[PDB]
């Protein structure tokens, strides 16, 4: 996996 | 909202499921016919790949047939090689068929794969 | 073949597309219900995402049904929040929403999301 | 975007 887009 | 967090192979993920549901023939409702060759798909993501098959599948007549007949024009080959690709990202272009493919996505309308196959050729004069 | 070239971002333009189709009402063939409210979708985005929605549309008798209802106990919003992750990998995790959410992903047998959801929660213990 | 996968 997960990320800040 | 704006404070969404996102799943980076998510996506992929998707488009290989739908590739699984297409080798089982699960809920495929489509056949495109291409001289006499046949090939099962599902109209969604037939037309979230292709300007053709998008303008197609939205027109009030043709949303609701079950066969769709190909230009005898086209390649069978050809067309087989773009439909492994829209359901994967992966596209087998070799010295051989890279003619034919070209030739299919400017039917199909698939820019991506015209502008890589054009590309290609320039590079081999 | 293992000579194929590969284009990064054609499953992301491909759930872009699909997302589209969603909100434009466009070959939506199922309707999922929960608690009365209803929520429209393609029954193959939800199959490619969730271990229930793949059981249940393989299913002889269930595959032709027009209609699904959901358990009584789930959240409404915690279900639009899972459907909008399905069609675009984003998903809208908060404090007030994330109990709601982390529970549906159960049941859906959405498991990356439980993962997630799970680590958050134990974060802020 | 093309890359080798
Ligand atoms: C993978 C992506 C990019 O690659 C392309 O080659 C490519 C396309 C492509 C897609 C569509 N389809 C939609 C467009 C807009 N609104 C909706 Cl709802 C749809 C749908 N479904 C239409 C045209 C496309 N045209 C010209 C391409 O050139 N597909
Ligand atoms: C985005 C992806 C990964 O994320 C998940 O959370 C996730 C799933 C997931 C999917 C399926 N569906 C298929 C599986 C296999 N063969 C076929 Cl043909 C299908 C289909 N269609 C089944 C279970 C899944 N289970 C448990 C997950 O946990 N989806
Ligand atoms: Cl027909
Ligand atoms: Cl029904």
């Amino acid at each position: 996996a997960w990320v800040i887009p | 909202a704006d404070s969404c967090i996102q799943f980076t192979r998510h996506a992929s993920d998707v488009l290989l499921n739908l590739n699984r549901l297409r080798s089982r023939d699960i809920l495929t409702d489509v056949v495109i016919v291409v001289s006499r060759e046949q090939f099962r798909a599902h109209k969604t993501v037939l037309m979230a790949c292709s300007g053709l098959f998008y303008s197609i599948f939205t027109d009030q007549l043709k949303c609701n047939l079950s066969v769709i007949n190909l230009d005898p024009e086209i390649n069978p080959e050809g067309f087989c090689i773009l439909l492994d690709f829209m359901y994967t990202s992966r596209l087998n272009l070799r010295e051989g068929n890279i003619m034919a493919v070209m030739a299919t996505a400017m039917y199909l309308q698939m820019e991506h794969v015209v502008d890589t196959c054009r590309k290609f050729i320039k590079a081999s004069e």
